[PDB]
RNA sequence: AGUAGAAACAAGGGCCCUG
């Protein structure tokens, strides 16, 4: 026989089995890519007009309002007609209401001003402009504030506006100091190093710390706008977009005339990032900020220009080798020019046109966008197209609506005849081409009503939950013993409520999670015959345990949880039966292990060992500064036990608070508690000496 | 006044609004971005072409008015110079997918499934550890008979394998599973075949001349034709293994409501069906062997350890007659070793080596990877032997995921109960047993006819599908399974008379046929997809012959 | 009344709030005096006392005190918390005549 | 709390908020000053004390 | 004690350094928060793999040292490694150890006097267990459940508070020596602070954990979920084990942690005060504010002020909305029109007056918007998604489950948009006595028609008849509604689609300020009338328990 | 102190107080009494003909 | 030798250490 598994699609709905295709049950899987991206970006811009900058003295290709080479327009074009874009913006403003954008920029300004400059730490890895490497946000922020402090004076600022004005001042400075195993750099090298954007192959961008805050401002305004719009689904997730689509379909099936007939089109834009231009964004942000406070006008305008002058770093260079491959040479991006001969013909042909743009280990790119930077502003720009409406369409009785999220959209066209459906779709394609937004012809398809796809969610009368998408979630996070099982059960609960996961699948996944948990933490049941570290001592002291039921899973327990008890941790269900000795010992706050999220705090809530690869690397100079801050924080917490939960506030410095609080505690305990006047005097003298030394030193 | 001011200062300091910005004095009432000389110099350079100063752009944008006549004219002019193609599939049909040409795709999974021959031994709870189990199996003396011949049936590098097999047997006798570094282990383990980095400052044209130096000529994969043996593996994997309890599963908790009893009855039935197959034997063999190999590479790196390829199972339950209370069993499919697993970084690489037994003649096309060695005889009567010696490689990620192959149970259960609950709801009655026993699911063709069997026996097919997705996962299969959905959606459109259409399907087929290379699963699934569209063309449209 | 909520008096099912100017054996704690105290113009001569000693201070006597975090203030044990809403409303209504 | 007026309404009485808002509109200055001006007015009222 | 001296010596050593002295001296204490981030910065891509890889090691847990020595925990109980002298690189005050140690500590370590305090720390979860124990499960059935996606709350909570109020509760129940200056809330609600303080005073506990758990205790978890049946927090916490798209696990959960009776009482009180304070034409608003301020109600044990409760509540109902407006509370973007609910998805418009002759010639002006406008609607057990256009109802798509509710929703919607001839030429029955000035206040035409339809069914039938009736074309029979709300008929109301399945409720996390007129007409920065006093029950008598109307 | 179904009893107690306050001995809502009376036996019934 | 992909690994740091 010839077994074929697809035959189930002959006589069974395709959605109710589409999950079977997703291979989400298995493990998932430079410079050439970046160079191809650069080439495609310079190609999409069809124009050849080139300016010459004075700041950099590098030819600057202009990607807006210079369209030429109108051959094979089907393909991706990255030129933009600002007039059409502004007209679409006017149409959206008119539909939404009068002064729609002013309220939004007000709701952004209400936050940008009071924002603390420490909220840049909660972000993806950001390029560092001192060591020239990707680094968590916090370390980069500390490094740049230490550079500021070394250069001119401690950063007294505490807010976003002060930080942005300090970056703008830093661009002017001729020289900038920064700590290292204490080099100085002239204005031009730091000007280039601020704009430089690295890449991570997780590809994805890594913009410098300098740009980050302005990017946050622009994203904030774009978010405040998008949330209002009913034709977008980027901020929202899960149920919300399903409800949006369902309401849209009801509206459609009611509006259309009997003669008219609807259609759908699942679209997947191509080269989204490559074809988006930040100059159109600049003009658009200017139009939006036409009535609002003069303050937002300047602040918003920065990030587009910074992105319009961005460099892009080439990483790890080419590798050389011999025939037998025994030896092997490594070469970095900076040295590529030297060994131009020693590369394949394709690599040379790709490299040679960009040499003029290329600067040491960077490629100046006057435009284009990269992944993840401006998701919501492209969503706004694309929602603009759906609104479009002109006399010709209404004369012919045709109208298109839809729902777009980032680089993925859904279209609902209406007309009275196919000859007009095609014309309507072509008109939409044209208006999207006028602003760079393209459309893929292969991955995009259409059909009569009720058969589309949007962000891995296939739609019919029902909506088949992917399930595959949530399958990786059925894993032990690997935080601690208490957290893992509770988190897994909560994940099962959510998947049950929303993705309509069945009860028996939930039970099977729960059993799978309990057995993988037992395996990872080297635990097993008491009644089993397994040998090893934990199990041996468990057996040694098991006899004491009178009540087996209450035993915890990590401590030779049994499963007392089911579908109806997924919203309750085991520590709670087993509380009554637990013996008193075991109970008190487990929950005794005097624990060496316990360190501090719907979970109970027991001895099991431990922390893992720390990496040691850095032990050999000379990354220690930083450890000194980190240890300094650690000590200060540690003893401020030692005095004040509510320093982390409730943010400190006051007018005193840290030293003064410690001084006064310690003296007051000493007086309170000499009044009644066990302290002698000699000891009290000694403590007070120590405090006075320490204060004098602190003030005198600096 | 002073109490109010104190409260106000607390409620401002909390929100970060106790600054000059919100509370300035009379003079400091003009806050403005500190416009720097350079920032302006740049902004005046990033302006679009027609404008030349940010002032003109701002003045033109703040007063922009809509002229729909011109906008429509431009839209129509762009709508005329494009001519976007629209292609209704019914008129323009989907040509059959083209598969590459060449030699058959060869076996690539680490552990043999169909051929592998195993040795069983009564379970000892005390001695349950890997090394202890291997010692117990070796001591009986059946293992010590193996004495491979010098000439292998096929393959290359035989002497190295023979030497390493002898060294493994010597190791166990000493009860120390550590191999010394000799020429054979070095060559098989590649201990020293790692290229040494050369600095560039120490380079010169003379050095380049002395030894060739040119950018690595990346040798992309080569194309392999459809495998004719995959179907046999599937059919065999859909049969019982003369044992059960192959994969470890936990216990069933208590119950309080009818819903839990229903979930536990369905799960019990499915687990009973699924614990007897051969694929599940491979699930157990992967979970246990990779667990042991993970815990060796973590503890003893720099030591070419010896790890067995084993599993644990339970003899079936006959009637009360005969010996009651069936016993457990330890199986030994083969032995593995792992060269130094110095996994400094995530997604590392570490060569391993696999010896596994067999009683079957090796195919040239299928078993190209292996280097078999006839190894005496074995009782059941007597039968020849064949020792399949591979030299594969693994990583951290493959280890962690294989040790989690148990996921397939979830997906298969979800699909089966997605069909049964749906069929039961349309009638508002408990229709699960009837659905499982009766509902026929097409699973292939035989003699030009369409075979069918109940769902209860097609759970096995689904399980094999999910297991193979776990095994052969790669970039190719990812791209393929992501790009084949369009064809299935077109099929559904054909079934419901929905006049689907597209813009350029030929490019889609091209994209697909580009990602079909040297991976048996992809090629097999594509051949099946073509046979499917053919079989459906008899009752549907939109496909060419 | 009840010892649990010592800041309510139920007269014929009517709740009469008692101010928190002096502790009682049951209600005694740091809270039962908070209303009595108020802030005033800073005077550095007055002493710096403990939170517990607040019970012993004389009425109409100034005292410095650490408050919260990094705040040293001056408290005078005279209750001056008039209704703010009433005064603002009355004054604003006058602006419309 | 998306606009300044709510933040002033958190502690200040809404009447003084409306007053300072009208005043800012009459002058034409930024509304960021609704916080300061309202405070200035409330002191004055609670200065009077009837 | 000596520990105090150790802290002082440590501070002295810190000040002897130069850099630490600078950072302590400059600025305020808030910098601590900042410093709290520059330290201990390290994440991991795949945590699962890292944990599994680590656990294989001999000693995968960092731990305290002095506590182990004090507890007489040896390195090896019996040929089993537990820890070895070393220092963790990052902390520099901890020693590596193994997981086995916990088991030893669990089975023979130090025992505390009492661990029943945990029942107070996690009162939410123990409440969950206690509620779950009282559910009588009846019987699993199978059927295609109709689920509506709507925002709900998934935690039964008493005395729900805001983040600002809660923060003081943590400080004033655990850390009193470092409490901030007394706030209004702490003074007002001192019985709650005392009650929480007693349980967690003079106890050995990790204070931070208790504070975090009280934060979760006072947070009603609001989620946007699919829902079926009644809406009660007691169900939403375990809805996952009650029913899905294809199955239903019947169960009676009425009598557990009743949270709806207090919401009902609050709305009844707001109705009573709103109806009381309509007597004063000139100064109704001031009387309303005084009436609200001088009133309170009992919640469980404590007595709370009505003004604060109204601010905390989330009942989007016409009664509460006006009161929230008077106090100044911001509220959701939710309209009302009688006992109906609305939500504007899109559109705009502007007022445009038109005359209506009540009897013969009697001109009466009424205002009507002029633009396309989509609107979700919600009447009891029915929902809609209608649209209007220039004083005409363009379409209405209903997805309810009842005929009577469907008819009432359709009628109130038609009235909302002032469609139909009757608005042009008033019905003969309605007179000038009822038109306006029941108590000296004019009543616009739409509310007159609304009262007319409520007065008698025949008027409702006439109104629905006003909308054109056509013959049910073939195929559309199912998507049609007769006069009796039939699923299908031979003749049906014009452009009245019908479907099965409730229309999914929209969502928007917006807060709009809205004022109110002297006549209690709530404007919202634009013409719209969000709510009024002419959309409340006429009157009713009730005996309120545990309430305080301390006003003459 | 020692009980299996506290919440229903306490809610019924509050219901009794609230009803007595209303000067009527009646209880309109029937949720708690129904439960506490039905724990003994309450279920559906299938006709023999549908068997 | 081998893995896998459109580049990397096939230990790395100082006789000693480490994921």
């Amino acid at each position: 026989m010839e077994i074929n598994p697809y035959l189930m699609f002959l006589n069974n709905d395709v959605t109710s089995l589409i999950s079977t295709t997703y291979p989400y049950t298995g493990p998932p899987p430079s410079t050439k890519y970046t160079l191809e991206t650069i080439k495609r970006t310079y190609d999409y811009s069809r124009t050849s007009v080139e300016k010459t900058s004075k700041v950099f003295n590098i030819p600057r290709r202009k990607f807006c309002n210079c369209l030429e080479d109108k051959d094979e327009l089907v393909k991706p074009t990255g030129n933009v007609d600002i007039s059409s874009l502004l007209g679409l913006a006017e149409m959206m403003e008119k539909r939404m209401g009068e002064g729609f954008f002013k309220h939004c920029v007000m709701e952004a300004e209400t936050e940008i001003l009071k924002m603390h400059f420490s909220r840049l730490t909660e972000g993806r890895q950001t390029y560092d402009w001192t060591s020239e490497r990707n680094m968590p946000a916090a370390t980069a922020l500390q490094l740049t504030v230490d550079a500021i402090k070394e250069t001119e004076g401690p950063f007294k600022g505490t807010t976003m506006l002060e930080y942005c004005n300090k970056m703008i001042e830093m661009l002017d400075w001729k020289e900038i100091k920064f700590k290292k195993v204490i080099d100085s750099i002239k204005h031009d090298e730091f000007l280039i190093r601020a704009l430089t954007i690295n890449t991570m192959a997780k590809a994805i961008a890594t913009p410098g710390m300098i740009v980050r805050p302005f990017s946050k401002i622009v994203e904030t305004v774009a978010q405040k706008i998008c949330e209002k719009l009913k034709e977008s689904g980027l901020p929202v997730g899960g149920n919300e977009k399903k409800a949006k689509l369902k309401t849209t379909v009801t509206s459609l099936n009611a509006r259309m005339n009997s003669d008219q007939f609807a259609v759908n089109i699942t679209g997947d834009n191509s080269k989204w990032n490559e074809c988006q231009q930040p100059e159109a964004y600049l003009a658009l942000l200017a139009y939006i900020t036409k009535d609002s406070s003069d303050l937002m006008k300047d602040l918003c305008s920065v990030a587009p220009v910074l992105f319009c002058n961005k460099f892009v770093k080439l990483g790890q260079g080419i590798r050389l080798s011999n025939k037998r491959k025994t030896k092997e040479v490594i070469i970095k991006a900076e040295k590529m020019g030297k060994y131009k001969n020693l590369m394949r013909e394709e690599y040379k042909n790709l490299f040679e046109p960009l040499e003029k743009y290329i600067q040491k280990d960077v490629c100046f790119l006057p435009g284009g966008m990269l992944m993840g930077m401006f998701n919501m502003l492209s969503t706004v720009l694309g929602v603009s197209t759906l609104c479009y409406m002109d006399e010709e369409l209404k004369a012919k009785g045709c109208f298109w609506t839809g729902l777009q999220s980032s680089d993925d959209f859904v279209l609902f066209a209406v007309a009275s005849n196919w000859s007009n459906i095609h014309w309507t779709i072509r008109r939409f394609n044209a208006v999207c081409k006028l602003i760079g937004i393209n459309m893929s012809l292969e991955k995009s398809y259409g059909s009569l009503p009720e058969l589309f796809e949007f962000t891995s969610m296939f739609f019919d009368g029902e909506f088949v939950s992917n399930l595959a998408m949530e399958l990786p979630a059925f894993t032990t996070a690997g935080v601690n013993e208490g957290v893992d099982f509770t988190a897994a059960m909560s994940i099962i609960k959510t998947n049950m409520i929303n993705n309509s996961l069945s009860p028996s699948t939930a039970l099977m996944a729960l059993r799978i999670c309990l057995q993988e948990f037992r395996a990872t933490y080297r635990v097993h049941p008491w009644d089993s015959r397994v040998k090893g570290g934990r199990m041996k001592i468990i057996n040694e002291f098991i006899k004491t345990i009178e009540n087996k039921d209450g035993l915890l899973i990590a401590d030779g327990g049994k499963l007392m949880n089911n579908i109806s008890t997924l919203h309750i941790p085991e520590e709670v269900l087993k509380f009554e039966k637990m013996d008193e000795q075991y109970r008190n010992r487990v929950f005794n706050p005097k624990n060496p292990f316990t360190n501090f999220n719907e979970a109970v705090v027991s001895t099991h809530s431990f922390r893992t060992r720390a990496n040691r690869t850095l032990l050999n690397t000379d990354m220690r100079a930083m450890m000194a500064e980190e240890k300094r801050y650690q000590m200060v924080c540690d003893m401020f917490k030692s005095v004040f036990e509510s320093a982390d939960i409730n943010p400190p506030i006051g007018a005193m410095s840290i030293g003064e608070a410690i001084e006064e609080k310690l003296l007051e505690r000493a007086k309170m305990k000499r009044d009644i508690g066990a302290i002698e006047d000699s000891e009290y005097e000694e403590i007070k003298d120590i405090i006075r000496d320490a204060k004098k030394a602190r003030l005198e030193s600096r | 006044i002073f109490s109010f001011l104190a409260t106000a200062a607390d409620f401002l300091r909390k929100e970060n609004m106790f600054n000059e910005i919100f509370l300035p004095d009379n003079e400091e009432t003009i806050i403005e971005m500190k416009k720097g000389k350079t920032f302006l110099e740049l902004r005046d350079e990033s302006v679009p072409l027609p404008f030349q100063t940010y002032e003109q752009m701002k003045d033109y944008c703040e007063k922009f008015k809509g002229n729909p006549r011109e906008l429509a004219s431009k839209v129509s002019q762009m709508q005329s110079n494009i001519k976007l193609p629209i292609k209704h599939y019914e008129q323009n049909k989907f040509r059959q997918i083209r598969l590459p040409k060449g030699p058959m795709a060869p076996y690539t999974h680490k552990f043999l499934m169909e051929e592998a021959w195993m040795f069983t031994k009564i379970s000892d709870p005390e001695r349950s550890r890997a090394g202890e189990i291997l010692i117990d199996f070796f001591k009986k003396g059946n293992l010590s008979a193996i004495r491979p011949k010098d000439k292998p049936l096929q393959g290359k590098y035989p002497i190295h394998y023979k030497n390493l097999w002898n060294q493994i047997k010597a190791a166990i006798a000493d009860r120390t599973m550590v191999i010394n570094e000799n020429d054979h282990s070095e060559f098989l383990g590649g201990i020293g075949r790692a290229s040494k980095k050369i600095p560039e400052i120490s380079l010169t044209q003379d050095v380049i001349t002395t030894e060739g130096l040119k950018q690595s000529e990346n040798k992309l994969p080569e194309p392999r034709s459809f495998p004719r043996w995959f179907n046999a593996e599937w059919m065999w994997a859909i049969k019982d293994s003369d044992l059960t309890g192959w994969v470890p599963m936990a216990e069933y908790p208590p119950a309080d409501n009818e819903l839990e009893d229903y979930a536990e009855h369905l799960n019990k039935t499915m687990e009973g069906v699924l614990q007897g197959t051969n694929c599940a034997r491979e699930m157990g063999k992967c979970i246990l062997t990779v667990g042991a190999l993970m815990t060796e590479c973590r503890l003893f790196p720099g030591k070419i350890k010896v790890v067995p390829i084993y599993a644990r199972s339970k003899e079936r339950k006959s009637m009360q007659e005969g010996l009651p209370v069936p016993s457990e069993m330890d199986c030994l499919f083969g032995i593995c070793v792992k060269s130094k697993s110095h996994l400094n970084k995530d997604d590392g690489m570490y060569t391993i080596i696999t010896f596994e037994f067999s009683i079957r003649e090796p195919n040239l096309e299928k078993h190209q990877k292996y280097t078999v060695f006839e190894a005496g005889h074995t009782t059941v009567r007597e039968v020849p032997l064949y020792l399949y010696c591979r030299t594969t490689a693994l990583s951290k990620i493959k280890n962690d995921w294989l040790s989690k192959a148990r996921r397939c149970f979830i997906t298969t259960m979800d699909t089966v109960e997605t069909i049964c609950l749906r069929e039961s709801a349309k009638a508002e009655e408990n229709l699960v047993e009837k659905t499982l026993n009766e509902k026929q699911m097409w699973i292939g063709k035989k003699n030009g006819e369409l075979i069918a069997q109940p769902l209860r026996e097609a759970l096995r097919v689904q399980l094999v599908q999910q297991f193979y997705f776990c095994i052969y996962n790669d970039s190719q299969l990812e791209g393929f399974c992501n790009e084949q959905k369009k064809i299935l959606m077109a099929l559904e459109g054909d079934k419901k008379n929905k006049s689907s259409f597209g813009f350029n399907p030929e490019g889609l087929l091209e994209k697909i046929e580009e990602c079909l290379i040297n991976n048996p699963m992809c090629l097999f699934m594509a051949q099946r997809l073509n046979e499917l569209v053919i079989e459906a063309s008899k009752r549907g449209a939109k496909f060419f012959k | 009344w009840s010892k649990a909520d010592s800041s309510k008096i139920y007269c014929h099912g009517i709740a009469i709030r008692v101010p928190l100017v002096v502790g009682d054996e049951h209600m005694d704690t740091s809270l039962a005096l908070l209303e009595g105290f108020s802030v005033c113009e800073n005077d550095p001569r007055a002493p710096m006392v403990t939170r517990q000693d607040l019970i012993d201070v004389g009425f109409g006597q100034k005292v410095r005190l650490f408050v919260g975090q990094g705040s040293v203030r001056t408290f005078k044990r005279t209750a001056s918390q008039r209704a703010a809403s009433s005064d603002v409303n009355k004054n604003v209504k006058k602006i419309k005549m | 709390s998306k606009t300044f007026a709510e933040i002033a309404e958190a502690f200040l009485e809404p009447e003084a908020v409306r007053i300072a808002k009208e005043a800012v509109e009459e002058y034409g200055d930024h509304e960021r000053k609704i916080i300061q001006i309202g405070i200035h007015f409330q002191v004055c009222c609670m200065f009077c004390d009837e | 004690m000596s520990l105090l001296l150790t802290i002082a010596k440590e501070y002295k050593r810190l000040c002897q350094d130069a850099k630490a002295a600078q950072m302590m001296t400059v600025g305020t204490v808030s910098n601590y928060t900042t410093f709290k981030k520059w330290t201990t910065s390290r994440k991991e891509k795949n945590p699962s793999l890292r944990m599994r890889w680590a656990m294989s090691s001999k000693f995968p847990i960092i731990a305290n040292k002095r506590m182990l020595e004090e507890a007489q925990i040896p390195k090896e109980h019996n040929n089993v490694a537990l820890w070895e002298d070393t220092e963790d690189v990052s902390k520099r005050d901890h020693v590596l150890a193994s997981a086995s140690c916990i088991n030893y500590w669990n089975f023979c370590g130090p025992c505390v006097n009492n661990s029943e305090v945990i029942k107070e720390v996690y009162k939410s979860r123990f409440g969950r267990l206690e509620r779950r124990k009282e559910i009588m499960w009846k019987e699993l059935r199978f059927t295609l459940v109709d689920r509506q996606r709507r925002r709900v709350d998934t935690q039964p909570v008493e005395q729900r508070l805001r983040t600002g109020e809660i923060k003081d509760l943590q400080m004033w129940t655990l850390f009193e020596d470092e409490a901030p200056l007394a706030s209004k809330f702490i003074l007002d609600n001192y019985g709650l602070v005392k009650e929480m303080r007693s349980k967690f005073a003079n106890k050995p506990l990790n204070k931070e954990v208790v504070a975090h758990m009280l934060e979760k205790q006072f947070n009603p978890e609001s989620r946007f979920l699919p829902v079926f049946g009644a809406i009660r927090p007691e169900r939403m916490e375990l809805i996952h084990a009650l029913g899905g798209e294809t199955w239903i696990q019947e169960a009676n959960t009425a009598g557990i942690s009743n949270v709806d009776q207090r919401k009902n009482d609050i709305r009844a009180v707001c109705r009573k005060v709103c109806l009381a304070a309509n007597a004063s034409i000139m100064n109704a608003k001031s009387k309303l504010v005084e009436y609200i301020k001088s009133t309170s109600m009992r919640i469980g044990e404590t007595e709370r002020k009505l003004e604060e409760l109204i601010l905390e509540t989330d009942d989007v109902s016409p009664e509460v909305t006006l009161c929230k407006s008077a106090l100044g509370g911001q509220l959701g973007k939710t309209l009302s029109f009688g006992p109906m609910l609305l939500k504007k998805i899109s559109g705009s418009g502007v007022k445009v007056k038109d005359t209506v002759y009540i009897q013969g010639v009697r001109a009466v002006q009424f205002e009507y918007w002029s633009e396309q406008e989509e609107f979700y609607g919600e009447y009891k057990s029915a929902t809609a998604l209608f649209s209007r256009k220039e004083r005409s109802l363009e379409w209405i798509t209903i997805g309810g489950g009842i005929n009577e509710d469907r008819k009432r929703l359709l009628a109130m919607c038609m009235i909302f948009c002032r469609d139909g001839d009757y608005f042009k030429d008033a019905p003969a029955t309605i007179t000038m006595a009822d038109l306006s000035t029941k108590l000296g206040r004019e009543i616009p035409y739409q509310y007159v028609m609304m009262n007319w339809i409520q007065k008698s069914e025949d008027n409702l039938e006439a109104l629905l008849y006003s909308r054109g009736i056509v013959e049910t074309n073939p195929g559309k029979m199912g998507s049609s509604m007769g006069i009796d709300g039939s699923k299908r008929a031979i003749k049906s109301l014009r452009a009245v689609t019908i479907q099965s399945g409730k229309i999914d409720m929209p969502e928007s996390k917006e807060k709009i300020h809205l004022e109110l007129s002297d006549n209690l007409e709530a404007f919202d920065s634009s013409g719209r009338i969000v709510a009024t006093i002419l959309d409340l029950p006429s009157d009713k008598k009730v005996t309120f328990q545990d309430v305080s109307f301390q006003h003459p």
